[PDB]
RNA sequence: AGCCGGUAGCGGGCGUGGAUCCCUGGAUGUCCGAAUGGGGGAACCCGGCCGGCGGGAACGCCGGUCACCGCGCGCGCGGGGGGAACCUGGGGAACUGAAACAUCUCAGUACCCAGAGGAGAGGAAAGAGAAAUCGACUCCCUGAGUAGCGGCGAGCGAAAGGGGACCAGCCUAAACCGUCCGGCUUGUCCGGGCGGGGUCGUGGGGCCCUCGGACCGAAUCCCCAGCCUAGCCGAAGCUGUUGGGAAGCAGCGCCAGAGAGGGUGAAAGCCCCGUAGGCGAAAGGUGGGGGGAUAGGUGAGGGUACCCGAGUACCCCGUGGUUCGUGGAGCCAUGGGGGAAUCUGGGCGGACCACCGCCUAAGGCUAAGUACUCCGGGUGACCGAUAGCGCACCAGUAC
RNA sequence: GAAUGCCGGCAUGAGUAACGAUAAAGAGGGUGAGAAUCCCUCUCGCCGUAAGCCCAAGGGUUCCUACGCAAUGGUCGUCAGCGUAGGGUUAGGCGGGACCUAAGGUGAAGCCGAAAGGCGUAGCCGAAGGGCAGCCGGUUAAUAUUCCGGCCCUUCCCGCAG
RNA sequence: AAUCCGCCUCCCAACAAGCUCUGCGUGGUGGGGAAGCCCGGGUGACAACCCCCCGAAGCCAGGGAGCCAAGAAAAGCCUCUAAGCACAACCUGCGGGAACCCGUACCGCAAACCGACACAGGUGGGCGGGUGCAAGAGCACUCAGGCGCGCGGGAGAA
């Protein structure tokens, strides 16, 4: 993901609510899944994307607890 | 978080996996630790069918060298799952 | 042959040291240590058990600070104690040392 | 924390030292690991290849070889020598690299 | 200004809209391990309660909580285990030496156990010991291989004093006053908390008369300088020639608070990294120095004889410690027996007595000077792959 | 230059002993650069209270297939329990656990011991003992009381009826 | 505590039954099915599936008799009642739902375990066919299955 696309994640993110955070990352672990599967059976040539993903679910998973810490 | 695409990870490619979409017995990697029960749920969310028959076993992995390296490869666990009469999942089916 | 409970008095290790001839101040040639080896020298330990508050404590205690159980016992009037377990009680007393 | 590299992808520079003393040629790549630069048109080499999908025909392809990063000094855009780099502090207050001779700047 | 570790490749991305990377803080942190819901053949198994998920009552999963022990009015705080040495304490050998051996030695060493920390211990005289004297303790030099101890054998081996390092002194118990509580043998009663009070050896304190009525100041807290955990600036060289290569040689220069050192195709002050000299922290850690509060600290005569740490001092028996091996054997410590006193009280100055002096036991705390090196750095008339750590390399591995 | 020194290297004995049960081999065809040794056929011999089959220990991928032969195989190797890769182990009923106890182990209560620790009725743990509900066939290169087919059964939750 | 158990008395029953549990047989139904021939499979084949005899150390079983050395425990299970509660609860029958974790490959008298080795050694339980020999797990041959032992070819001295 390109660095200002990055800052943009965390913009979005941290105006969500814990509930909305949580049906989003179901949603990205979801869409990671699909990545797995297509890249398993050799039909997934852009394959940093499935790091993308896994880095989206950490940073909004991070948010996230943000907001429960108080 | 745990979702169900925590507990299903890939799908069996292999000539005997292959041999059970037509009984309706789809055959997927699952996490090591994860329960027939659990299983059930989560193929169920991920695929939207019914599940009425789960079957796991674990699979050790392989020691396998790199020259002066010996090593292993990480144990897995798959799990046959059976869909409910007439039902399909069409990701799998693919094939 | 354990620890007293009041002085805190333990088992201390002596040397038992066997000699013959006769004393220089008796006339002696001198005197001459035969074998030296070690020992254990117990405190006094007795069973001492006193009715306190209705409940029956008993202390393992050195001969020589048998009377301090019961002046213990005496500085116990001033407590509420009753009520409490004997193991309890003890602690009560020990702490007023 | 870091390698010093004096010199950057792609500034114009001058081969001081070598076989290829004399020229002069832009930086093509900067390895800060093997603490070398690849010069372009500087330090050629012959190198064989396997008859490949990549290389049909074969035979031999033509590399530019990675120069040791001492013996490059990058030719100033204003008084056009070659020079040593000098550190200077902007307003900003930023730091850019100056050339020593004159005062102008490298980026 | 490059980057996606060692690690290239296939296949794909990121970066002056500041990436990789470095320091600081935070978040996540499966299972075992003190391991602590319960069990267990560690990394596995099995539960209780509250909440959530699924169609969910059975079943399963997610979050939270549930061991035991100590101290304090079920609930709180604390404990548990680990650390290379270092340190105190509780126990404690033998080979060996004595050219045999038992006392003795080795040696309170090796080792085991408990414990403490960044140090531990000790520490504010019931001291020293002869100076009409010194003045807590610790550590070094010296006193001194002295004094002495010793099958007076082998051997063991102080202290006072002097020179230095560091520097600091405190809080209590008791008498008396007050307050809360409970006890039954009802009160000027006994007792337990808490507060006041008091802390000394020219003895000090209490109580009762008498006169007198701002200075000190923390070892605690608060701020701060300084430091640590990333870094940054940093002078001066070109040309010819041999050569694969110049830093060699030659010509003409230049810097220097920098001619330590390592690189660069060979031998470079001026190419590179550095060096002299400077600069640098938002965050965390430190903070013994600077500043400020706080706690705490402070008179003099006279009378009273109330108080000054108990199974203690003291004596005897058994032992340990000291240079002291039963010796004229004191001192310090204490397992057994006996067993006081409160300043006209008591301990000590090497049996004992007198005299003359010293000191204040039976409660506690206390920096620094000192030890160590797992860790970081600097430096070697230190090693250079049979060396140097067991390991320069995927070693506490293969075997 | 010697320590039956230490570590390593390389010699000698020497093309020598040996090549691990005297149950035993022979031919033809195939494969391949290479074949007494691998595959196939026929003949011959050996085991058969096993030298056959099924469990449990223990071992831990050696199972199956593809491609290989440097080393391992006491020879050879195209073969292999060897090298590389891919595949393969499916359970409410089988075994163990969510059941029970045995010796023993541990251990509230309690007892003892310089320290570490030693005991100890209950309780807990501890099995190849007690208890407990699946039999026959089919299928895969490789798993099956596990998948499939037929016919049966157990517990738990809930509801109805008596 | 107790209607249970134990003990005493009485009545009926008793080598009967009844009741209950297991074994074996039959059993709706489903399976298998040879030689030989032909390229593991196809065929044989609508395969046949029957009578007699031998017969266990195994089953009914917790059976019987004898003997002395006198031969585990606890749960599941049935019964009793106490707190409690009797709208509960439990039993019986039926129905629907629910049913978790680990092992399972392969060798296993051995070339895969213990013996440094693809080692003439060691390793517990079960099956272990046929004929003949008095019997047998002995012995000889042989079935099923498995093998000919991972150097060979010659020669015919001591
Ligand atoms: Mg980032
Ligand atoms: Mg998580
Ligand atoms: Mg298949
Ligand atoms: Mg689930
Ligand atoms: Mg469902
Ligand atoms: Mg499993
Ligand atoms: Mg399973
Ligand atoms: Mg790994
Ligand atoms: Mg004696
Ligand atoms: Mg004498
Ligand atoms: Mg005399
Ligand atoms: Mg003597
Ligand atoms: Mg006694
Ligand atoms: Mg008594
Ligand atoms: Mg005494
Ligand atoms: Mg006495
Ligand atoms: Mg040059
Ligand atoms: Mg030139
Ligand atoms: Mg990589
Ligand atoms: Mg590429
Ligand atoms: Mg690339
Ligand atoms: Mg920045
Ligand atoms: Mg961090
Ligand atoms: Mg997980
Ligand atoms: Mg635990
Ligand atoms: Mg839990
Ligand atoms: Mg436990
Ligand atoms: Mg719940
Ligand atoms: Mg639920
Ligand atoms: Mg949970
Ligand atoms: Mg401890
Ligand atoms: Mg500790
Ligand atoms: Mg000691
Ligand atoms: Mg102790
Ligand atoms: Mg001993
Ligand atoms: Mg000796
Ligand atoms: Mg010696
Ligand atoms: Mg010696
Ligand atoms: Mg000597
Ligand atoms: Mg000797
Ligand atoms: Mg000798
Ligand atoms: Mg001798
Ligand atoms: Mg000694
Ligand atoms: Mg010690
Ligand atoms: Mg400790
Ligand atoms: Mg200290
Ligand atoms: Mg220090
Ligand atoms: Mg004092
Ligand atoms: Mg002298
Ligand atoms: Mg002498
Ligand atoms: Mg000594
Ligand atoms: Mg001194
Ligand atoms: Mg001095
Ligand atoms: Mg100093
Ligand atoms: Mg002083
Ligand atoms: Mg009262
Ligand atoms: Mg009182
Ligand atoms: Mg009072
Ligand atoms: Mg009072
Ligand atoms: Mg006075
Ligand atoms: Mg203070
Ligand atoms: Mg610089
Ligand atoms: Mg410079
Ligand atoms: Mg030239
Ligand atoms: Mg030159
Ligand atoms: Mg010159
Ligand atoms: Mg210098
Ligand atoms: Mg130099
Ligand atoms: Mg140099
Ligand atoms: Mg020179
Ligand atoms: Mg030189
Ligand atoms: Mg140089
Ligand atoms: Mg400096
Ligand atoms: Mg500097
Ligand atoms: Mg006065
Ligand atoms: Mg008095
Ligand atoms: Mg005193
Ligand atoms: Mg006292
Ligand atoms: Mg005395
Ligand atoms: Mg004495
Ligand atoms: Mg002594
Ligand atoms: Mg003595
Ligand atoms: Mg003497
Ligand atoms: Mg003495
Ligand atoms: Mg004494
Ligand atoms: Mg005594
Ligand atoms: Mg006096
Ligand atoms: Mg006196
Ligand atoms: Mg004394
Ligand atoms: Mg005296
Ligand atoms: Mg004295
Ligand atoms: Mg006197
Ligand atoms: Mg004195
Ligand atoms: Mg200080
Ligand atoms: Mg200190
Ligand atoms: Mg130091
Ligand atoms: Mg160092
Ligand atoms: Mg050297
Ligand atoms: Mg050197
Ligand atoms: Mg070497
Ligand atoms: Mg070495
Ligand atoms: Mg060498
Ligand atoms: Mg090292
Ligand atoms: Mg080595
Ligand atoms: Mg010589
Ligand atoms: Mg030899
Ligand atoms: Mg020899
Ligand atoms: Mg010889
Ligand atoms: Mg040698
Ligand atoms: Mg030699
Ligand atoms: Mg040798
Ligand atoms: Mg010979
Ligand atoms: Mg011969
Ligand atoms: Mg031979
Ligand atoms: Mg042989
Ligand atoms: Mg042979
Ligand atoms: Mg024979
Ligand atoms: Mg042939
Ligand atoms: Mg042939
Ligand atoms: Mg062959
Ligand atoms: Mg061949
Ligand atoms: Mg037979
Ligand atoms: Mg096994
Ligand atoms: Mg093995
Ligand atoms: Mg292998
Ligand atoms: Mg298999
Ligand atoms: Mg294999
Ligand atoms: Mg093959
Ligand atoms: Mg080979
Ligand atoms: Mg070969
Ligand atoms: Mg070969
Ligand atoms: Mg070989
Ligand atoms: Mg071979
Ligand atoms: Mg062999
Ligand atoms: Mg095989
Ligand atoms: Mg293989
Ligand atoms: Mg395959
Ligand atoms: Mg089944
Ligand atoms: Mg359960
Ligand atoms: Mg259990
Ligand atoms: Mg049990
Ligand atoms: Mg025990
Ligand atoms: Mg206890
Ligand atoms: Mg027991
Ligand atoms: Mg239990
Ligand atoms: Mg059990
Ligand atoms: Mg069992
Ligand atoms: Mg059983
Ligand atoms: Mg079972
Ligand atoms: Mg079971
Ligand atoms: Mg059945
Ligand atoms: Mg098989
Ligand atoms: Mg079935
Ligand atoms: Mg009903
Ligand atoms: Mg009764
Ligand atoms: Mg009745
Ligand atoms: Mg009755
Ligand atoms: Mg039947
Ligand atoms: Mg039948
Ligand atoms: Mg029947
Ligand atoms: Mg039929
Ligand atoms: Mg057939
Ligand atoms: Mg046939
Ligand atoms: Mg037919
Ligand atoms: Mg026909
Ligand atoms: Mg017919
Ligand atoms: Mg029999
Ligand atoms: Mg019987
Ligand atoms: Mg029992
Ligand atoms: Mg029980
Ligand atoms: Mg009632
Ligand atoms: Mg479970
Ligand atoms: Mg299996
Ligand atoms: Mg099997
Ligand atoms: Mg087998
Ligand atoms: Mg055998
Ligand atoms: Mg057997
Ligand atoms: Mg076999
Ligand atoms: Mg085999
Ligand atoms: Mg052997
Ligand atoms: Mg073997
Ligand atoms: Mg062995
Ligand atoms: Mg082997
Ligand atoms: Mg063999
Ligand atoms: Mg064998
Ligand atoms: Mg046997
Ligand atoms: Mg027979
Ligand atoms: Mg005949
Ligand atoms: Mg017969
Ligand atoms: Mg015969
Ligand atoms: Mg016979
Ligand atoms: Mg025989
Ligand atoms: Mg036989
Ligand atoms: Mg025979
Ligand atoms: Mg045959
Ligand atoms: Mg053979
Ligand atoms: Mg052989
Ligand atoms: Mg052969
Ligand atoms: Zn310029």
């Amino acid at each position: 993901m390109k660095l200002s696309e990055v800052r943009k994640q965390l913009e979005e993110a941290r105006k969500l609510s814990p509930v909305e955070l949580e049906k989003l990352v179901r949603e990205k672990k979801r869409e990671l899944m699909e990545l797995r599967f297509q890249a398993s059976i050799g039909q997934l040539s852009q394959n940093h994307k499935i790091r993308d993903l896994k880095r989206q679910i950490a940073r909004l998973l991070t948010v996230l607890n943000e907001k429960r810490r108080q | 978080m745990k979702t169900a695409y925590d507990v299903i990870l890939a799908p069996v490619l292999s000539e005997k996996a292959y041999a059970g979409f037509a009984e309706g017995k789809y055959t997927f990697w699952v996490h090591p630790k994860a329960t027939k029960t659990e299983i059930k749920n989560a193929v169920e969310t991920a695929f939207k069918v019914k599940v009425v028959k789960v079957n796991t076993l674990h699979v050790r992995g392989k020691k396998k060298r790199l020259g002066r390296y010996l090593g292993k490869r990480p144990d897995r666990k798959k799990a046959i799952v059976q869909v409910a009469p007439g039902q399909k999942i069409e990701a799998l089916e693919g094939l | 042959s354990k620890v007293c409970e009041i002085s805190g008095k333990r088992p201390i290790v002596a040397n038992s040291i066997q000699r013959r001839g006769k004393a220089k101040r008796e006339g002696g040639v001198g005197k001459k240590t035969t074998g030296i080896s070690k020992r254990r020298q117990y405190p006094n330990l007795q069973k001492v058990r006193v009715r306190v508050a209705g409940q029956e404590i008993t202390f393992r205690v050195a001969a020589s600070h048998i009377p301090k159980v019961y002046e213990l016992v005496e500085r116990a009037k001033g407590l509420k104690l009753e009520g409490l377990s004997p193991k309890e009680i003890k602690k009560e007393l020990l702490k007023l040392l | 924390m870091r390698v010093k590299m004096h010199v950057k992808k792609g500034d114009t520079v001058l081969v001081a030292s070598g076989k290829y003393k004399g020229r002069v040629g832009k930086v093509k790549e900067v390895l800060p690991k093997k603490y070398a630069v690849i010069v372009e048109g500087v330090n050629i080499v012959k190198k064989a290849v396997r008859v490949s999908p990549k290389y049909p025909q074969g035979g031999f392809i033509e590399k530019e070889a990675p120069l040791h990063a001492s013996k490059v000094r990058p030719i100033c855009p204003a008084c056009g020598k070659p020079t040593r780099v000098r550190k200077k502090f902007l307003e900003n207050g930023k730091k850019i690299r100056v050339c020593a001779k004159c005062g102008g700047a490298l980026d």
